């Protein structure tokens, strides 16, 4: 935050779905100049208004995301601090379509999002990222066997690139939900120890804390509620 | 009046170092800490710099954990909702040449200590059917080892399965349970270390400098606060890269 | 063994004779001399063109995925020719063999890691991206298939050269030097011949993992 | 077939009397191997060298006690002219006790045998091969429990993870001294009702793994094949909490 300048800038791609939104929201009110950005504008541009600024993009596509990070540079100006949270989720059922579809969007998306960021953080020498993962992408999960290599592959990846540019003064942080409303299951609550699903906003808190942390880089700060003990 | 001001904080070890820094930042949340320590000078020195109250006991001790638990229970007429272990030793050694003495030393106060604040605060939490969270220090020497520190590694590894299970106990009571995995800190425990092998490993962190005990102490306040109201049966990383 | 015609590929190929080499460049020089193809990891057609040449041969007891290509760049530096090629060579490569590899089976599959996809390593942000996504998928795709007689596991090398220091890099290491693709080789048949292990990550280390 | 790649080998398991810790003692007997059998009760020790050619012995310490641990490692070297190259840690107890109610005696119990008793006797072992100039390969078994915890497990799962931790600190210093030091993760294995068919379908595999499954990985880690694995923890829960 700051007294005058807002030299708090974030870019919370995806920041239109549920735990885009708990971020941008929390951020809001700590005194963070956000950018939610989405595939839909007016999805974006909503969540923007209810100052902050509202853009579209496509994390799949990589001229798509070189374009918004120029975009969303000259209206706010250099960010400082980076949020992925826009990823989407059987054996010899799975076409390849789907494959590289959610390898592009999951893991490619927030690596072309982090090589554009490294663009604006290494000149200025700052800044803070962090990704959102799973412990689906550690432990794995039946039936989520594609999305757990997608969320796999940006533990690894977060973690090179902490060490890379740590001496840039640049920390490159990730979370790793468990079970969460968004957009059986009485049975599985049962297991897990504190016994219920976690909420939106609990993971948004999560983010911020790796946000503000100045000695935490390329850390999986797992959020399950203790799930990660049962299965 | 802050984030944490309904809370009462009992740390263990808030004598020095860590322990007093994270009193310092929790009595910011605006905490009442009960700072607990093995020297009392010690603990009345961090008190002065924050009602709080000051309490002496040896958490090795199966007698002065139960006893802490009832001095502090009966001195705030409420069980601590925060119970922040920081009492730690270094009694390193090659293995080749560390002493039965150097071993049960860290073991008892590490991480037998660790058991009887947990339990003791576990068992002071439900009496009452208070919620509350539990965060135990342990270290980043507990996940890949260190050289010297044979009996130091054995303590913060078994932190880490000590926490975790507790976790899966008390989670039904409203309890969380959580473990810190800081790196080389700059406190009086690692003032222990040569000053060129504390540049050497300076080289060897990612971010190139030691921590701050109030940086671990940003850890201990938001585990302890509701922001992590579902964090529970975790390992926080507060190492700087460092053996990542 | 996919990759079998160069580094720990024919060395698990030599270690499983001496108890169907499938390699990008025509791989008949390592059939010259064991028991017991070409195809790319990237194109699943071309996956697809060689699990069928499999009935007619054999006909998929232990599939090894030995196949990677890693070149080292910052992540600045690196453009995006190079980002979907690793990944569908490293990651995807892997993950449509164990697909087509599901047919029978109805078996014991390894894929080859490293100990930079679960630890990170500086200018190898792509490579740790490739070889740490199989970690995870593993171990799902385990849990799924693993009521099934059917148990995946990864193997992580760390430093795999003929000793070569970096320089020096062979100091930190606490077993002397680098490791080699023989060493591990044996935990890859290990593994495979190991029951009630899946899903675990063996790390053919040599002190390693105890720091970056 | 193909076997025997420990016929120079000196084994040396404790807690060789029952369960996994004699299981191991057949497999590397089975190899060549000229096992050393150490257990609480001389007579369940005894009994196990009559299931191995080698001259075996069996050997009466108590690994929580640093006395009848240095005692251990002398009288192999007084019966064998030689220190055990292979040193297997089986020796371990559970004690299960909800953390509101554990007594002090369940948490010393585990922590003397469990944690104390592998670090007697992996320093002892190490003392022994270094003073020589002998390579070897130290091997503690660390249940899957030490590693995620478990319900009514506070000590043995401290005790457990202390064991890797221990470990992994041990193959880092005797590195230099070509002796390395790995640790291994069971799952649930059926070793001396209800609660154990619920166990069985929590597992991917479906079945609860047996005491020689566990002893595949061990002949593993003490050969030759292994030779570049060292400070590695091995899991052999057949897909529990993997
Ligand atoms: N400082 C680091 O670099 C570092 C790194 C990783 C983990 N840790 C862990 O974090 C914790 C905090 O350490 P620190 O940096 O404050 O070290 P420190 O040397 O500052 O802490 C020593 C304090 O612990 C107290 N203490 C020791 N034994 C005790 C006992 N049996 N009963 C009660 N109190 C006792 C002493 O009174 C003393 O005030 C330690 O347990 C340590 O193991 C520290
Ligand atoms: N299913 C399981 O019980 C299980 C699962 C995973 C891992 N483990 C671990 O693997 C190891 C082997 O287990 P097991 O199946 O043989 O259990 P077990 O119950 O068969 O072991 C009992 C044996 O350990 C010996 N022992 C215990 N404490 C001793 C001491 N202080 N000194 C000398 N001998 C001692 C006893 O003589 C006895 O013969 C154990 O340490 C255990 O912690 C066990």
């Amino acid at each position: 935050h700051h007294h005058h300048h807002m030299d708090k800038v974030c870019a919370v791609f995806g920041g239109s779905r549920g735990i885009g939104r708990a971020v941008a929201q929390l951020m809001a009110r700590k005194g963070y100049r956000l950018a939610v950005i989405a595939r839909n504008l007016e999805g974006a541009k909503a969540a923007a208004g209810d100052d902050h600024l509202a853009f579209s993009c496509d994390v799949a596509k990589e001229h798509d995301v070189q374009n918004t990070f120029e975009e969303l540079e000259k209206h706010l100006g250099r960010v400082n601090f980076l949020v992925n949270a826009a990823g989407i989720n059987l054996l010899v059922r799975t076409k390849t379509e789907d494959m590289v579809s959610q390898l592009h969007t999951n893991l490619l998306g927030s690596m072309l999002t982090c090589k554009a960021a490294m663009r604006t953080m290494i000149q200025q020498q700052g800044g803070s990222i962090v990704n959102v993962g799973s412990i689906v992408g550690l432990k794995g999960n039946s039936g989520q066997s594609v999305y757990s290599a997608s969320k796999g592959g940006l533990v690894g990846f977060s973690r090179a690139l902490a060490k890379e540019v740590a001496r840039k003064k640049i920390r490159v942080n990730v979370v790793a939900p468990g079970f969460v409303h968004t957009d059986k299951e009485e049975h599985l609550k049962k297991n897990i120890p504190l016994g219920r699903f976690g909420e939106t906003i609990e993971v948004a808190h999560a983010v911020v804390f790796l946000l503000e942390s100045p000695y935490i880089t390329g850390h999986v700060l797992v959020v399950d509620g203790g799930l990660q003990l049962i299965l | 009046q802050n984030r944490l001001r309904s809370a009462l904080a009992l740390v263990t070890g808030a004598g020095s170092g860590i322990g007093r820094a994270v009193s310092v930042r929790l009595a910011g949340e605006g905490a009442t800490v009960a700072a607990c320590d093995l020297d009392r000078a010690a603990a009345q020195e961090t008190v002065r710099l924050l009602n709080h109250a000051a309490f002496q006991a040896d958490v090795s001790e199966a007698r002065a954990a139960r006893c802490l638990l009832e001095q502090v229970q009966a001195c705030f007429s409420r069980p601590p909702s925060v119970v922040v272990s920081c009492a730690g030793i270094t009694q390193d050694e090659f293995l080749l040449h560390m002493s039965e003495d150097d071993w049960d030393k860290v073991i008892a106060v590490n991480l037998k200590g660790t058991f009887l604040v947990t339990q003791a605060a576990a068992q002071a939490l439900v009496s009452n059917g208070c919620r509350g969270s539990i965060i135990n220090i342990s270290s980043i020497v507990g996940k890949v080892g260190n050289v010297g520190q044979t009996n130091y590694a054995a303590s913060k590894a078994g932190v880490i399965g000590l926490t975790q299970t507790a976790a899966r106990e008390l989670g039904r009571h409203g309890i969380r349970c959580n473990s810190v995995l800081p790196g080389f800190i700059a406190t009086p425990m690692t003032q222990k270390v040569p000053q060129k092998v504390v540049d050497k490993i300076t080289e060897m962190i990612p971010m190139g400098h030691l921590g701050d005990p109030e940086d671990v102490a940003d850890v201990v306040a938001f585990l302890a606060s509701e922001d992590s109201g579902y964090i529970t049966g975790t390992s926080v990383e507060v190492t700087g890269g460092l053996f990542m």
